[PDB]
RNA sequence: UGGGUCGGGGUUUCGUACGUAGCAGAGCAGCUCCCUCGCUGCGAUCUAUUGAAAGUCAGCCCUCGACACAAGGGUUUGUC
RNA sequence: GUACCCAUAUCCGCAGCAGGUCUCCAAGGUGAACAGCCUCUGGCAUGUUGGAACAAUGUAGGUAAGGGAAGUCGGCAAGCCGGAUCCGUAACUUCGGGAUAAGGAUUGGCUCUAAGGGCUGGCAGCCGACUUAGAACUGGUGCGGACCAGGGGAAUCCGA
């Protein structure tokens, strides 16, 4: 289960509660990176350009509250990193958010 | 003793809300600043939806 | 006795004169039975006697100092029962030094504090609270 | 926390007698305390020991 | 890896602005070998350097 | 009867979401079985769905619904 | 003589210095407008650095219940009105002004009605600009809904 991939619903409204207008989206992306660090555990985390667009879709001071993301921990195969494992974070679109829990996908 | 609000019609328990004594002599009870401002700015309780007067006029619950 | 109600009328307030003497407004110049603090305006509440002058009204009542009792205020003061209330405008009546009304009848409501402190003002019995 | 309360008063000779009042009232949770130790103190000319 | 010369030269070739020139990111090593306006024209005809359309300014609401 | 992240409730703030339907709508345009509220489309608002929708802890409350994690790490410290 | 900068980085100011330096071209929407605000052609990385937190003090910005100048040498600062349409405009005067004196009413949205033109033929037929006035309906009296933007009056002294 070292290469398993899961889906999560990160609450940005909780993590950017007190940052201020000009620093909401960068802090949100830093919080997504920290959430990946805490969930997967690999010090190397790469987020997708589609996820960046989904975060910056409403400007800087207006960040979507809940974001449904997908984390995939994959081996590096680059022989220049000590961890050799990196977490790719992608963004999946969803219309609703109620009754959505964290499940693993194949 | 629990009095009914003049604007919203809810029950004002002891220690809550305010009272307003007009120069004419009428004494109204306001539940909070929302209803206070709605009464001072001449808003219709029957036109405001969340009041009890609107529900009694439109037969919502009973 | 009288309790600590929210003082909302400092020195310099132009209140209405709710009586049939011939005075329109009263100008609060000081408060009876008060001790001041360095750079603190003597404030007045309800039922407390003050000294005042008539800025607009009868020429015979203008340009002279006379005692007055505040009967209505806009500053919401807490009743001992546990409710807050405030009137439409700041209004008071004129009296003598002993505490007797100068006019015959009063107009508008009268607060319970003033009505219980000064019996002669409640003797007119216009409207209580 | 704090919750106000309505209470009848007994003060005679006041404008509040036989009337209800609302007053601020604080609440503290005090579960039963378990006893563990016993300590003795002697009175020395320099204080307690 | 310095495409400043190519970005400046393709704009003058296409007779547009520097912001309207689009470079293929995967063929960066092939673009870097270009050093002439003829090479830039050849790459434009190929499809590695293209001209992006003008940003939409709708007049329907007007 | 470990903590954490989602989710579900409670509370709360604002005030009744988009869509749909209406023999509600100051009226307008097209058509004709010439039409006894004739049909169609447009038309600020209004009505039912609707005490609806939306946010609710990041310094709110409850959970044993679901996911992963955990005795994993570095430095230093004794009185014949 | 012909390159280049012509500038909050190629000039001067001891420098990649919020300073100074003469000219041409100049769009769309709102709006009277080259006002202010938002976009297109064209440029840019926020002006000699970034990460974490949001203590006091400070520099700019906005509100605050009741009183409204009672503070201060002083209404200093701040604050009120601020555009347009319709009525009404005082004392004085050199008769030109004062004057946007002062003081009042309206301002949104969607359907309408009426008026304001040109061209072809011996009174009829088509073509296109946005202006005004009135009325109906309607929104939780909100309507210059952002931006734009005269506080006023009574007098003294001086200087047309
Ligand atoms: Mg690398
Ligand atoms: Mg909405
Ligand atoms: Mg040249
Ligand atoms: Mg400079
Ligand atoms: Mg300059
Ligand atoms: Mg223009
Ligand atoms: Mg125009
Ligand atoms: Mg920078
Ligand atoms: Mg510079
Ligand atoms: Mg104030
Ligand atoms: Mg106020
Ligand atoms: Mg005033
Ligand atoms: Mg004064
Ligand atoms: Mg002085
Ligand atoms: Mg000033
Ligand atoms: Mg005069
Ligand atoms: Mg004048
Ligand atoms: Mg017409
Ligand atoms: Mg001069």
């Amino acid at each position: 289960n070292e290469v398993v991939t899961r889906e999560y619903t990160i609450n940005i409204h909780k993590r950017i509660h007190g940052v201020g207008f000009k620093k909401r989206a960068p802090r949100a992306l830093k919080e997504i990176r920290k959430f990946a660090m805490k969930e997967m555990g690999t010090p190397d985390v790469r987020i997708d350009t589609r996820l960046n667009k989904a975060v910056w879709a409403k400007g800087i001071r207006n960040v979507p509250y809940r974001i449904r993301v997908r984390l995939s921990r994959k081996r590096n195969e680059d022989e220049d990193s000590p961890n050799k494992l990196y977490t790719l974070v992608t963004y999946v679109p969803v219309t609703t958010f109620k009754n959505l829990q964290t499940v693993n996908v194949d | 003793k629990v009095e009914l609000c003049s604007f919203s019609g809810y029950k004002i328990y002891p220690g809550h809300g305010r009272r307003y004594a007009r120069t004419d002599g009428k004494v109204f009870q306001f539940l909070n600043a929302k209803c206070e401002s709605a009464f001072l700015s001449k808003r219709n309780p029957r036109q405001i939806n969340w009041t009890v007067l609107y529900r009694r006029k439109h037969k919502k619950g009973q | 006795a009288k309790f600590r109600i929210s003082l909302g009328l400092p020195v310099g307030a132009v209140i209405n004169c709710a009586d049939n003497t011939g005075a329109k407004n009263l100008y609060i110049i000081s408060v009876k039975g008060i001790k001041g603090r360095l750079n603190r305006l003597p404030a007045a509440g309800v039922g407390d006697m003050v000294m005042a002058t008539v800025k607009k009204g009868k020429p015979e009542l203008r340009k002279k100092v006379h005692p007055a009792v505040v009967i209505r205020q806009r500053k919401s003061y807490r009743r001992k029962d546990g409710v807050f209330l405030y009137f439409e405008d700041n209004a008071g009546v004129i009296v003598n030094n002993k505490g007797e009304m100068k006019g015959s009848a009063i107009t508008g409501p009268v607060a319970k504090e003033c009505a219980d402190l000064w019996p002669r003002i409640a003797s007119n019995a216009g409207s209580i609270a | 926390g704090m919750t106000h309360i309505v209470r009848e008063v007994d003060r005679p000779g006041s404008k509040v007698n036989k009337k209800e009042v609302v007053e601020a009232v604080t609440i503290v949770e005090t579960p039963p305390m378990v006893v563990v130790g016993i300590v003795g103190y002697v009175e020395t000319p320099r204080g307690l020991r | 890896s310095m495409l400043r010369l190519q970005k400046r030269l393709a704009s003058s070739v296409l007779r547009c602005g520097k912001k309207k020139v689009w470079l293929d990111p995967n063929e960066t090593n092939e673009i870097a070998n270009a050093n002439s306006r003829q090479q830039i024209r050849k790459l434009i005809k190929d499809g590695l350097i293209i001209r992006k359309p003008v940003t939409v300014h709708s007049r329907a609401r007007c």
